[PDB]
């Protein structure tokens, strides 16, 4: 399950952000559920200039 | 305040990283005092001036 595992991430960086240095701490550590892959890419430019 | 913490208790100031850790800062006293009463006669703190 990819939200029980997301889930069960967040209880372990909060559980830890004790040992944690204090810069780091202001910006927050962010957890995402995301693909490592690329799924697409899109491209947009100037058909003129 | 900050004087009193840093003398009896102890002051969290802030970090830093060895070995791969990474170590608070606490500022204790050594201490050697016969009474606390004494103890009071020996903990200076400046004025404005």
């Amino acid at each position: 399950d990819p939200d029980q595992a997301t889930i069960d991430v967040n209880n372990r960086i909060s559980a830890a952000t004790a040992k944690m240095p204090d810069a780091v701490k202001k910006l927050g550590v962010t957890v995402r559920k995301t693909s490592s892959t690329t799924l697409a890419a899109i491209s947009m430019y100037s058909s003129d200039g | 305040f900050n004087t009193m913490n840093a003398t009896i208790g102890t002051y969290y100031v802030n970090d830093f990283s060895m070995l791969g850790k990474n170590f608070q800062v606490n500022i204790r006293a050594k201490g050697d005092f016969r009474n606390t009463q004494d103890a009071l006669k020996n903990i200076f703190v400046r004025s404005n001036d």
